[PDB]
C-alpha cells in the first residue's frame, strides 16, 4: 500500500528565509524524494520531476549553510545564539540527504561534535540553550513534560543517524551515544507520555537497549497496539507512531508492524501545512523504513475475517 | 517460500468417512487461520470451514455440520478436514489455504472397484485417403480409478499428440482416449503405438494401431 | 448466501495489451472491522490457486504490478495493464466477510489468435470392441480457435443425446488451438440396427457445418 505520488506532489517546494524557515522547506522535499525512490514511482509519476527536486534539496542546502555558524553550529540568524534542537535537525535531515546529493562531511561532522562537545551534560542530558523561534517545527517536543528524555532522544537519533558518516571523523561519537542511551534506558519507565515512549523507544532500539522491562513499556503504550497517542493535537500522535513504527522495525518485530502502518494509512495524512514539519519528515521516514524492510508483511489471514460462527 | 503440502488421492465408497491432512511450512503456523475450500472436477469452488489454530476454533459450512471436523496439531504445523457419510457429489479435490494454497486432495467417492482399462483402436476403416494427414488412436476405456497414462511409440513420438480428459460414464468406469495426427503417406509403413500404464490394476498395454482395409 | 458474479465468461487477450475482468457481489463485502474481503487468485489447469490481490487491491508478495484489483460496496475490477504468457489461466474472485464464504464462477483468460476450424475426423468401433458387446463411436476435432464448438451424433439422422461425452484439451503452448474428442456409446445389438453414423460439427472457421460420417460394415 504504497502512498500514490499523485498525493504527494504538494510536497515539491521550493525553499526559501532564514535558518529555521529554509529548513521547513527543505524538510517535505527530502523526505518525498526519500519516500518515491524506496517506493520506486518516479517511473509512474515522471522520472523528469526527479532532478528538479534533486535541485531544490542543492538550494536547501547551500541556502542552509549561511546559516552555518563557526562553531559549526545552526540558528536561525547568524548572530542569533546557536540551537541544539536546529543543529540536530540539520544532522537529521542532511543525513538522510547523503545519496540524494552531496552533503559535506566536514559540515555534518562539524555539527554533530558541536552538539557533543557543547550541549551534552554529564548525565548524558542534551541541553537546549536557544530554543528556535518558528516551535511548530518541532512536533510534539513543544510539550513542556519530559523534556530532558525527549530532546535527549531526538538528539541521540540524530547522532545515531550521522554515525556511519561521522564515527571515523569525531572519536567523542560513540561516548556521546552510550552516555545518552545511558541516560534514557535509567529513565525510561519513569514516562508517561506516549510521545516520549516513541521517541526515546526508537532512540534505545537502535542501541538493542529497547528490552525486558522497557520493551514491554513501550509495546503496551500503544491503544489497540496500533498507535502511540496522547490527549492533544493529532500531527503530535501521528509523529509518535512514525518513531514507534521505526523502533518496531528496529527490533525486527514484524508481527507487530502492519496494524502500526494500517492505522497510519487511515489517517490519510500526506504532510505539508502549519506545524507539519516533524509530521511530514517522520512518516515518510518510518514509511519509506517500512518499505525497505517489510513490505506488504502479513502478520494473519487476511483473505476472510476474524469471525468463527458456531451455530 | 510458504508451502502448505497435502496427503494423497484417496478413493472412498459411499458411508465411508476420509481425513485429509495439510502441513504447513514456513510461517508462524498460529498466526493464520486455514480455510478448506473443494473443487468438484470441471467446476468451481465451495467453502468447507475455518480453523483458528491458535484457539482451536472452528466454523463450518452448514452444509456440512455433522459430517465434517476441523483439527490442527500444532506440535507437526499439521491440520485435518474429516469429512463422513461421504456421498458421490463429494467427489473433489480439497484444498487448505492460509492464505497459500495446497496442491490440494481428490477424494473420489465410487461403490467401483479397481479395474485395468481396455485399449481399443481408433483408425479410419481406410489407409486410403485424399487428405495429407490422418488420425490415429487408442480408446482406453472402462477403468477405475483415475489416472492412466499414454505415450506414444515409447515416448519417441510427441508432434501432433492429444491426450484428453477422462470421462466418468454411468457404469461409474472412466474412459480416455488419446490421438495422434500422422503424414498419410506413412500408414501401412510406419508404425504408431499407444503405451498405456493404469498403475492402480498393475496394468501396461502396448496397443498398434491400423486401419482394416488397405 | 452472497453471489459472486464474474464477467466475461472466457477473456482472449494479446501479449502486451490490457484485460479487464468484473466480479460483483450480491451485497456488500465491508465487514464490521471495516475491512472489504475481497480476494481474486489465478488457477492454472491441474494446479493449486495462486493468490494474486486481497483485501480488494493489496497485491500479494512477489506478483508483479501489471496486476491491480478496485472497487467497493458491490462491484470489483481485475485489471492488467500489459498481458504475459504467464498470465493464462482462471481468475476467480471470492469474498471473506459473510458466511458461508462464496466464489465467483471464474474468468477464463487464455491466448487470442486467428480463427481456425477443427479438422475432424471419424472413428467407427472396433471389432475387438464389438465382441465384448458395446460400440463405441468417436469423433476427433482437431487444433480449432475458438474453443466454442458443437458436436451432434446422428444415427440415421436421429439426433442423439445423453449418449455421448465429450472433452476438450487445454490451449496449446505452441500454436494456442483446443482439440476436442466426442465418443457416442451404443450396445452392439443397438449399433447393428443402424446404417449410418455421422458427427456434425458447428464452429466460427467452417462456412457451415461439416459432417463426418462412415455406414456400418462399408468401407
Amino acid at each position: 500500500g504504497a502512498v500514490d505520488a499523485e498525493r504527494l506532489k504538494h510536497l515539491i517546494v521550493t525553499p526559501s528565509g532564514a535558518g529555521e524557515q529554509n529548513m521547513i522547506g527543505m524538510t517535505p522535499t527530502v523526505i518525498a524524494v526519500h519516500y518515491l525512490d524506496e517506493t520506486e514511482q518516479w517511473e509512474k509519476f515522471g522520472l523528469e520531476k526527479r532532478q528538479g527536486a534533486l535541485e531544490l534539496i542543492k538550494k536547501g542546502y547551500t541556502q542552509q549553510l549561511a546559516f552555518r555558524q563557526p562553531s559549526s553550529a545552526f540558528a536561525a540568524f547568524v548572530k542569533r545564539a546557536p540551537s541544539t534542537w536546529l543543529t540536530a535537525y540539520v544532522v537529521k535531515v542532511f543525513s538522510l540527504a547523503v545519496n540524494l546529493i552531496a552533503i559535506d562531511s566536514q559540515v555534518l561532522c562539524g555539527a554533530v561534535k558541536w552538539l557533543i562537545l557543547e550541549k551534552q551534560k554529564p548525565d548524558g542530558v542534551f541541553q537546549e540553550d536557544a530554543p528556535v523561534i518558528h516551535q511548530e517545527m518541532i512536533g510534539g517536543l513543544r510539550n513542556n513534560n519530559e523534556k530532558d528524555m525527549a530532546l535527549t532522544a531526538f538528539v541521540l537519533i540524530s547522532l545515531q543517524e550521522a554515525k556511519d558518516i561521522c564515527e571515523e571523523q569525531v572519536n567523542s561519537l560513540p561516548g556521546s551515544i552510550t552516555k545518552a542511551g545511558d541516560f534514557l534506558e535509567a529513565n525510561y519507565m519513569n514516562l508517561q507520555r506516549s510521545y516520549t515512549v516513541a521517541i526515546a523507544g526508537y532512540a534505545l532500539a537502535q542501541m538493542g537497549r529497547l528490552k525486558g522491562p522497557l520493551l514491554n513499556k513501550f509495546l503496551t503504550t500503544a491503544k489497540d497496539k496500533n498507535r502511540w497517542e496522547d490527549p492533544g493535537k493529532q500531527l503530535y500522535n501521528v509523529e509518535a507512531t512514525s518513531y514507534a513504527l521505526l523502533a518496531l522495525l528496529q527490533l525486527k518485530d514484524f508481527d507487530f508492524v502492519p496494524p502500526v502502518v494500517r492505522w497510519l494509512n487511515e489517517q490519510r495524512y500526506y504532510g505539508g501545512g502549519y506545524g507539519s514539519t516533524q509530521a511530514t519528515f517522520m512518516v515518510f521516514q518510518a514509511l519509506a523504513q517500512y518499505q525497505k524492510d517489510a513490505p506488504d508483511h502479513q502478520e494473519l489471514n487476511l483473505d476472510v475475517s476474524l469471525q468463527l460462527p458456531s451455530r | 517460500q510458504v508451502q502448505l503440502v497435502q496427503s494423497g488421492a484417496e478413493v472412498k465408497k459411499p458411508g465411508a468417512s476420509v481425513k485429509v491432512s495439510c502441513k504447513a511450512s514456513g510461517y508462524t503456523f498460529t498466526n493464520y487461520y486455514i480455510n478448506w475450500v473443494r473443487q468438484a472436477p470441471g467446476q468451481g469452488l465451495e467453502w468447507m470451514g475455518v480453523i483458528n489454530p491458535y484457539s482451536g476454533g472452528t466454523s463450518y459450512n452448514q452444509k456440512f455440520k455433522g459430517r465434517v471436523t476441523m483439527t490442527v496439531d500444532t506440535s507437526t504445523s499439521t491440520a485435518y478436514m474429516e469429512l463422513s457419510s461421504l456421498r458421490s457429489e463429494d467427489t473433489a479435490v480439497y484444498f487448505c489455504s492460509s492464505p497459500y494454497w495446497g496442491q490440494g486432495t481428490l477424494v473420489t467417492v465410487s461403490s467401483a472397484s479397481t479395474k485395468g482399462p481396455s485399449v481399443f483402436p481408433l483408425a479410419p476403416c481406410s489407409r486410403s485417403t485424399s487428405e495429407s494427414t490422418a488420425a490415429l488412436g487408442c480408446l482406453v476405456k472402462d477403468y477405475f480409478p483415475e489416472p492412466v497414462t499414454v505415450s506414444w511409440n515409447s515416448g519417441a513420438l510427441t508432434s501432433g499428440v492429444h491426450t484428453f480428459p477422462a470421462v466418468l460414464q454411468s457404469s461409474g468406469l472412466y474412459s480416455l482416449s488419446s490421438v495422434v495426427t500422422v503424414p498419410s503417406s506413412s500408414l501401412g509403413t510406419k508404425t504408431y503405438t499407444c503405451n498405456v500404464d493404469h498403475k492402480p490394476s498393475n496394468t501396461k498395454v502396448d496397443k498398434r494401431v491400423e486401419s482394416k482395409y488397405g | 448466501d452472497v453471489v459472486m458474479t464474474q464477467s466475461p465468461l472466457s477473456l482472449p487477450v494479446t501479449l502486451g495489451q490490457p484485460a479487464s475482468i468484473s466480479c460483483k457481489s450480491s451485497q456488500s463485502l465491508l465487514d464490521s472491522d471495516g475491512k472489504t474481503y475481497l480476494n481474486w487468485f489465478q488457477q492454472r489447469p491441474g494446479q493449486s490457486p495462486r493468490r494474486l490481490i486481497y483485501l480488494v487491491s493489496k497485491l500479494d508478495s512477489g506478483v508483479p504490478d501489471r496486476f491491480s484489483g478496485s472497487g467497493s460496496g458491490t462491484d470489483f475490477t481485475l485489471k492488467i495493464s500489459r498481458v504475459e504468457a504467464e498470465d493464462v489461466g482462471v481468475y476467480y474472485c471470492w469474498q471473506g466477510t459473510h458466511f458461508p464464504r462464496t466464489f465467483g464462477g471464474g474468468t477464463k483468460v487464455e491466448i487470442k489468435r486467428t480463427v481456425a476450424a477443427p479438422s475432424v475426423f471419424i472413428f467407427p468401433p472396433s471389432d475387438e470392441q464389438l465382441k465384448s458387446g458395446t460400440a463405441s463411436v468417436v469423433c476427433l476435432l482437431n487444433n480449432f480457435y475458438p474453443r466454442e464448438a458443437k458436436v451432434q451424433w446422428k444415427v440415421d439422422n436421429a439426433l442423439q443425446s445423453g449418449n455421448s461425452q465429450e472433452s476438450v484439451t487445454e490451449q496449446d503452448s505452441k500454436d494456442s488451438t483446443y482439440s476436442l474428442s466426442s465418443t457416442l456409446t451404443l450396445s452392439k445389438a443397438d449399433y447393428e440396427k443402424h446404417k449410418v453414423y455421422a458427427c456434425e460439427v458447428t464452429h466460427q472457421g467452417l462456412s457451415s457445418p461439416v459432417t463426418k460420417s462412415f455406414n456400418r460394415g462399408e468401407c
